[PDB]
């Protein structure tokens, strides 16, 4: 009886965080740990590495 | 102003639905303990970020023990869904389910 | 991007002036043996407020001298709560203490 | 000040009809991961496999 | 073959806050600080005895893991590295060591993949002949199980 | 005679890969029983014992 | 030039060594926020005499 909503799977937030590197003291390369702790753990350690 | 009052906008039709996407149990010897104390059985492979998780894997050690001590206050406890989950009376199965 | 100040005296009101901060705490030391460089840095133009109202975080890096580098901005224990849904459907922060 | 043990239900029960198994199923679960009812059912279906 | 941990050795749990960075002789050495005394050691030269456990290798930096691993050899610390879990195939002498495990591997081998080690069975290996040459330098081993 | 060691080991001809199993190294394997779901499991995985 | 301690203990009497030797006074100072290097600097030969 109504199109009432708009079904979708991973939500995206409102907010979000930026972050500005200081680019002498960072290295570009991607880190990791063990694969699985990489999968979970490993976006927040890429974004404030 | 008018940028706001269309992020107002915005968010009063946010009609959006969330139905549970791809997600993983990692088997729970596979998750380094800290992280494993976070999790609870799934979660979305999107998982977003959050400052909770750099603990014990940044290497800046002022920024470790900030978060250390901020997660083992009594206050404040870091998690990663699934959590609540609600099976219906008849068909068993799960329905809704927190995340 | 350099506002002049001309412009900053100028304008008609409503314009909506795009000011740059350098944030210096990152600052790499000079050499203890290099000669004076000739010249004075100098900021005109100031902030009657704070700036940085949306500052999680500032210096994830560490320091050799001192434990943490002066002015580093932890994350806020909100940040991590994951708290809980309340039956109602409000989100709510974990509990500061029992009952 | 106390022993934590496994007690097998035999050593407590007399009647040997309703006792079929020993602490060693609990020690073979005491090395098995925690498990979802998903990766249960996974289990079960690569036995049936 | 477990070697003990000698008489003199400090137990020290591994954890992030012991390994930091610091300033020392005109650079930016990996420094130990040893709980018993709070001192701190930048070169793994010279620091105390320490038999260090490890529960997990989670979020150790290879700087550190490196850092210990030379406080192993230019300081003899013994480090026990609980989070392993391995098959162990022992060899005859004359089979020798099929496999070659780095330290680098051990310290940072997933947790729960099962790591496969070989361990000699150096018990029929016979007596050098009298006249076989000297040997100079020494046989070192830095892998030893926990439990038999 | 020279025989370095004799040790007791599990039947691999009982045993057999039609079971399961893969007693190559010293322990039973058997794959694809406790694993992960929604990512694929590691190879070499203790789970597997 | 590196002196390997091999040709120091089995060189004939006579030879001529060439000893280098840094003067580490002006080493610049590492930036005090950069990581720690991995490694450490060793020196196995010495003079007896300045």
């Amino acid at each position: 009886l109504s199109d009432d909503f708009k079904q979708i799977s991973d939500p995206k937030g409102y907010l979000t965080y930026s972050v500005k590197y200081e680019d002498q003291f960072t290295k570009k390369d991607k880190l990791r740990a063990s694969e699985a702790d990489d999968r979970i753990v490993g976006p927040t350690v890429n974004l404030f590495k | 102003v008018s940028g706001l009052l269309m992020v107002l906008f915005k968010v009063m039709t946010d009609n959006r639905l969330v139905i549970v996407g791809e997600t993983t149990t990692p088997m729970s010897n596979t998750l380094s303990t800290v992280v494993n104390n976070v999790l609870r059985t799934t979660y979305h492979n999107n998982v977003g970020v959050n400052p909770a998780l750099l603990r014990d894997f940044t290497q800046v050690n002022w920024l470790n023990r900030d978060i250390t001590n901020m997660l083992q206050q009594a206050g404040t406890k870091y998690g990663l869904g699934l959590t609540e989950t609600r099976l219906d009376y008849v068909r068993l199965v799960k329905t809704i389910v927190g995340h | 991007q350099h506002v002049d100040a001309e412009s900053i005296m100028t304008a008609p009101k409503g314009k909506l002036f795009h000011l740059q901060f350098m944030d210096g705490l990152l600052r790499p030391e000079p050499s203890a043996f290099d000669p004076p460089a000739s010249g004075e840095d100098m900021r005109l133009i100031y902030p009657l407020q704070p700036i940085s109202v949306a500052r999680s975080m500032r210096a994830i890096v560490n320091h050799n001298e001192v434990d943490r580098p002066r002015g580093a901005v932890a994350p806020s224990s909100y940040e991590m709560d994951t708290g809980t849904l309340s039956r109602n459907g409000d989100l709510l922060y974990s509990p500061v203490a029992n009952g | 000040r106390y022993h934590e043990s496994v007690l097998e239900i035999a050593d407590i029960f007399d009647q040997a009809d309703f006792i079929q198994t020993s602490d060693a199923v609990r020690q073979l679960r005491a090395l098995m991961p925690t498990l979802s009812t998903s990766q249960i059912r996974h289990a079960i279906e690569r036995i049936a496999q | 073959f477990v070697p003990d941990v000698p008489e003199g050795y400090v137990a020290v749990q591994y954890a992030h806050r012991l390994f930091s960075s610091s300033l020392a002789n005109k650079r930016n050495r990996v420094t130990y600080t040893h709980p018993p005394t709070g001192m701190a050691y930048p070169s793994p030269t010279g620091r105390p005895h320490v038999h260090m456990t490890i529960n997990e290798r989670a979020g150790m930096s290879k700087l550190v893991a490196d850092n210990i691993i030379a406080s192993v050899i230019k300081s003899n610390w013994v480090v026990d590295i609980l989070d392993i879990e391995y098959t162990a195939e022992v060899m005859t002498p004359s089979e020798g060591y099929t496999q070659h495990v780095d330290a680098e591997s051990i310290m940072t081998a997933p947790k729960g993949k099962l790591f496969h080690l070989q361990f000699m069975d150096g018990l029929l290996r016979p007596e050098p002949s009298a006249f076989d040459p000297p040997a100079s330098g020494e046989d070192m081993r830095l892998i030893y199980p926990l439990q038999p | 005679y020279g025989a370095a060691v004799v040790n007791i080991d599990l039947n691999r001809d009982f045993f057999d890969t039609a079971t399961g199993i893969d007693l190559t190294k010293g322990i039973p394997l058997v794959q694809d029983l406790l694993v992960p779901i929604g990512v694929t499991a590691g190879a070499e995985q203790s789970a597997e014992y």
